[PDB]
């Protein structure tokens, strides 16, 4: 029974580990975890959390570029909020 | 391939290419006085870093840095194009 | 990339030494940061069983600042375990007896309630004053900015700033 | 200065949407440390094993007792004495003989 | 997360809803022969 | 401003430096109203506070300042907090003839609503549902603009 | 001081600092310049090992040369037959990477792999909780499995 | 509850974007909560309406009987007016239909991003 | 119940903020 | 038991959604 119960919680625990590693990596670049995910979603990026951890570990240069995209979208997102919507969509915010 | 004295071998290749021998420098260091020291040694040729390797001691770091250069010299980089088994010809 | 397996493992799993200044800094904010550094949460590959904690060095703990009246209102309670062994001491009294005790207690409480906490405390180095052994400085890799920006006093204010500042009313 | 992140530490990041706009291209050439920002190798002219032996010096009563030996070991590695104590035969036999290793 | 923003853009809140990622075939033959339609 | 010179003693009224011309918001009844500073000053803003404080840290009368009562209470609290935080080294209390301070270590404090002397220690902290709350900040400054998502935690 | 002038202070300005984005017209020129260099890089084949992220079934698989991927279900494909994965969202090179929105064009990237083995899962124990559980209330799960070997990753300068 | 609640106002029409004339014909209803711990009459209505599974799309007519039934279960459902930008689907296009979250049922799916 | 307490808070009236206080009025 | 801010918003959303249901049932 214990093994059967562990099956459900095991998947949840693994997801928690992936999120924690992303948060540590994101904070090192100065980006909070919620901001990185939201900006990536705004960029039509559908990478899963497990892969996100993988890219940082083995592709630090790519992850930094990914961080810049999230940061750049965040900058455009801040500009859009400051713009109040009157301004047109940003170059990187075009969908 | 068993390679002894990488520093000497690296110099031997460089002189063949008419390149100056690199000047070793300590790029990064951590826990130098601790029992678990990490030393990063970069080989600088004409004041330009050609290869850097990690090691526990400066000698190990220098030896490791030389090993990295030898791979680069022979085009054996880890990110190099994989060999092809696809070719039917 | 292209490095040998063992050196790469050594570098990735190596432990770093950090320096912290406690002068006019709230221990609670420092403790939260200290817990992150001590436990090894500052690394992207942090794992619970990887023993990736880092060394933390704290100095100027004698000059820490507590918000509000926490100096006189915060009471630390301990029990010797014998009848009538209940001891209650205010924060101000504890600092007078030991400047470093308050910082250690806050960090210990913030740290996880597990066996690994005791090992983490060993890696923690608390200095009442700026004095540090030289070898620790060689071990030290980086220093961390103070969590709280220190406000300037009236004397600290520059003369040019006074001229720039306008007179709201005329006495 | 189009890149939103500093390019001075890890690698230069060049962000560029494709002309069609269907793709985002990131160019990340690595950056080497400047020569002026590095330290030279120690000019003055010893193996770590010797240092380790020196750290665990045998000074008093020839070889020291187990407790002091553990304390000396604990001090060097900043560990607790409890870790160094051995374990009984029951658990020792239970240890797996052939642990799997991948990568 | 992001369901609200996806709805704002007109997309499904859950990426697993109506979209090319789910609807489109996930593979094809190396020879180029189209893969059979997914049972789902 | 009247100053007495010293038996025969004579007092001279002297001209005072004037406020900077062109206040940002003319027609304001109070100087804070005139300068649009209602919700943008804090105890850390010693420069503004110093203008209304005596050389030894005493509060100036409201009538002389001319500001409204609401700002008077806010300014008084801000000044008191600065004094308790040692942010006014030049406005410390006057030594009468030759007296000297406690000459004992002084604990660094800030954001102190009340005097440390008159606050007793909280021996019983309380449990989750009985936890005691410690006030931080001043109610008089509730209206000040906040740049955080949620209102600041007055009670710690 | 002019009417309605507020000097910058702790509470006058927000903790965050406003920034000004670069002008678009010159920025668009920057976009093209990077693309032109990248197209030459792809044309020159200045890359070695490549990594690609492929979405299959309900999972995303980061892929590299010689990689082995196990799929926990049958595929209906004979062993030793090469197959092309059609859903790739990211591909990486030595100094450059390509990101789909949310997927790259089929022309740019083609990925092929081969089926190695069809297998099942080692028994998994399932036992629901109930009073008087008994030892015979046991069920085993041996769901199917399949093995895939990555063969090739192909890109072209089709920007 | 007074009938005024279900009597719309001009401002309400603008907020919900519903034209008082040519009222929408079909309701879109999905169950978002459980019927457990609810009275029997509420349970019966949900079963009759066919909303046994949560988040299940259902096509129903905007008629008084359906309207009366929907009002009983209003708090457990989300009501959206169906929209047909391209009109009713044809027999040939019946296999190409697709309903978007916005409430628009397209009769042709071209597998091209809206962008 | 927790939900009932939520209703009580909702009943609280939301007052608009005057532009200028009477003392600081023009 | 003081009400958390999150709970209040959730209840408001449910009421607002129910209000939309009322309007679409008003025609
Ligand atoms: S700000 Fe106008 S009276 Fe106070």
């Amino acid at each position: 029974v214990k093994c059967t119960k562990a099956r459900r919680l095991k998947k949840r625990n693994l997801r928690t580990l992936w999120i924690n590693r992303i948060t540590a990596a994101s904070q090192e670049h100065g980006l909070k975890y919620p901001a990185f995910i939201v900006n990536l979603i705004k960029c039509q990026v559908e990478l899963n959390r497990k892969v996100l951890v993988d890219l940082a570990i083995y592709e630090p240069k790519t992850f930094k570029s990914l961080a810049a995209l999230a940061k750049r979208r965040q900058q455009e997102g801040f500009a859009a909020a400051l713009g109040d919507g009157k301004e047109p969509e940003g170059i990187f915010s075009r969908v | 391939w068993t390679v002894v004295n990488p520093m000497g071998l690296l110099v031997e290749e460089l002189k063949k290419r008419n390149i100056s021998a690199p000047e070793s420098r300590l790029t990064r260091q951590s826990g130098s006085t601790t029992a678990l020291p990490l030393y990063f040694v970069g080989l600088y040729c004409d004041r330009k870093l050609i290869a850097e390797g990690p090691g526990e001691t400066v000698l190990v770091a220098e030896e490791e840095a030389a090993r990295v250069a030898l791979r680069k010299l022979y085009g054996f980089t880890e990110n190099r194009r994989p060999w092809d088994y696809s070719k039917p010809k | 990339s292209s490095f040998s397996r063992a050196p790469q493992q050594w570098a990735t799993f190596a432990r770093m030494w950090y320096l912290l200044d406690g002068k006019m800094q709230p221990p609670g904010k420092l403790a939260v940061i200290a817990s992150n550094k001590l436990q090894g949460l500052n690394k992207p590959v942090y794992h619970q069983l990887s023993d990736c904690g880092d060394h933390v060095v704290i100095i100027n703990t004698r000059h820490i600042a507590f918000s509000g009246n926490k100096w006189e209102q915060k009471v630390y309670s301990s029990h010797t375990g014998y009848p009538g062994g209940f001891r209650q001491v205010t924060a101000a009294q504890l600092h007078r007896k030991d400047p470093v005790a308050i910082v250690k207690l806050a960090i210990y409480g913030m740290l996880p309630k597990n066996l690994h906490r005791r090992t983490m405390m060993q890696r923690l180095h608390l200095f009442p004053d700026e004095d540090i052994p030289e070898d620790i400085l060689k071990n030290l890799v980086e220093e961390l900015p103070q969590p709280r920006r220190v406000p300037k006093r009236l004397d600290e204010y520059t003369q040019e700033e006074i001229e720039a500042f306008p007179r709201v009313w005329t006495p | 200065t189009y890149s939103s992140l500093p390019d001075d530490y890890n690698c230069q990041v060049d962000l560029a949407l494709t002309a069609d706009g269907r793709t985002i291209v990131c160019y990340h050439p690595s950056v080497d440390i400047p020569y002026e920002h590095t330290k030279p190798i120690p000019q003055p002219d010893e193996t770590h094993e010797q240092i380790l032996k020196a750290k665990l010096e045998v000074r008093k009563s020839k070889q020291l007792e187990q407790g002091p030996m553990i304390e000396q070991l604990s001090k060097v590695f900043y560990t607790t004495k409890h870790r160094w104590y051995p374990h009984g035969q029951y658990h020792n036999r239970r240890k797996k003989l052939n642990p799997p290793r991948d990568r | 997360a992001g369901g609200q923003w996806r709805l704002q853009q007109g997309l499904a809140a859950n990426p697993s809803g109506y979209g090319p990622l789910t609807e489109l075939p996930d593979w094809s033959f190396a020879d180029g022969r189209p893969a059979p339609p997914m049972k789902g | 401003l009247r100053e007495v010179v010293k038996t025969v003693i004579e007092g001279r009224i002297t001209e005072t430096p004037k406020a900077t011309p062109d206040p940002p918001n003319p027609s304001g009844q109070c100087p804070i109203c005139r300068w649009n500073l209602k919700h943008k000053y804090t105890y850390e803003d010693v420069l503004l506070l110093s203008q209304f404080i005596r050389p030894y840290g005493g509060m100036l009368p409201r009538r002389v300042t001319g500001l409204c009562r609401e700002e008077h209470r806010k300014i008084e609290e801000c000044v008191k907090m600065a004094h308790r935080a040692g942010l006014l080294p030049n406005h410390r209390p006057q030594l009468p003839e030759g007296c000297l301070p406690k000459d004992k270590p002084k604990l660094n404090r800030y954001l102190t609503r009340w005097a440390p002397k008159s606050v007793k220690p909280i021996y019983k902290k309380g449990h989750r549902w009985n936890k005691v709350g410690m006030a931080v900040g001043s109610p008089l400054l509730k209206d000040n603009v906040c740049y955080s998502r949620r209102p600041l935690k007055m009670m710690h | 001081y002019p009417q309605g002038y507020v000097p910058k202070t702790s509470l006058s300005s927000p903790p965050w600092q406003e920034v000004v984005l670069p002008d678009p017209v010159e920025e668009t020129r920057h976009h093209a310049e990077v693309v032109k260099r990248v197209n030459e890089l792809i044309a020159t084949g200045q890359y070695g090992r490549l990594f690609a992220v492929v979405h299959f079934a309900s999972h995303q698989w980061k892929v590299t040369a010689e990689d082995l991927i196990l799929i926990e279900n049958e595929l209906d494909i004979k062993c030793g037959e090469r197959i092309r994965l059609e859903k790739v969202l990211l591909v990486g090179a030595d100094n450059f990477t390509l990101l789909g929105k949310p997927l790259l064009r089929k022309e740019l990237v083609r990925v092929e792999a081969t089926v190695i083995e069809k297998t099942e899962s080692w028994p998994k124990i399932n036992m629901k909780f109930r009073k008087r559980k008994n030892f015979r209330k046991k069920k085993i799960i041996v769901n199917p499995q399949t093995i895939l070997r990555i063969n090739t990753i192909e890109i072209a300068p089709r920007l | 509850i007074p009938d005024k609640v279900f009597q719309p106002k001009p401002e309400d029409h603008e907020k919900y974007g519903g034209d008082p004339q040519n009222p929408h014909k079909l309701h879109i209803v999905t169950r978002i909560r459980s019927t457990k711990r609810r009275p029997y009459w509420e349970k019966d209505t949900i079963k009759m309406l066919g909303l046994q599974k949560a988040h299940s799309p259902q096509i129903h007519k905007n008629i008084p009987s359906v309207n009366a039934k929907l009002k009983v279960v209003k708090h457990l459902i989300r009501i959206q007016p169906l929209k047909l930008p391209q009109g009713l689907p044809t027999e040939e296009t019946m296999s190409s239909t697709c309903l978007k979250s916005t409430g628009e049922l397209v009769v042709q799916w071209h597998l091209k991003p809206v962008e | 119940h927790f939900q009932r307490q939520k209703l009580m808070a909702i009943t609280e009236y939301i007052p608009p903020k005057p532009a200028i206080n009477p003392r600081c009025l023009p | 038991r003081t009400v958390s801010f999150q709970a209040k918003e959730s209840m408001i959303r449910r009421l607002e959604v129910e209000a939309e249901n009322h309007y679409w049932l008003s025609m």
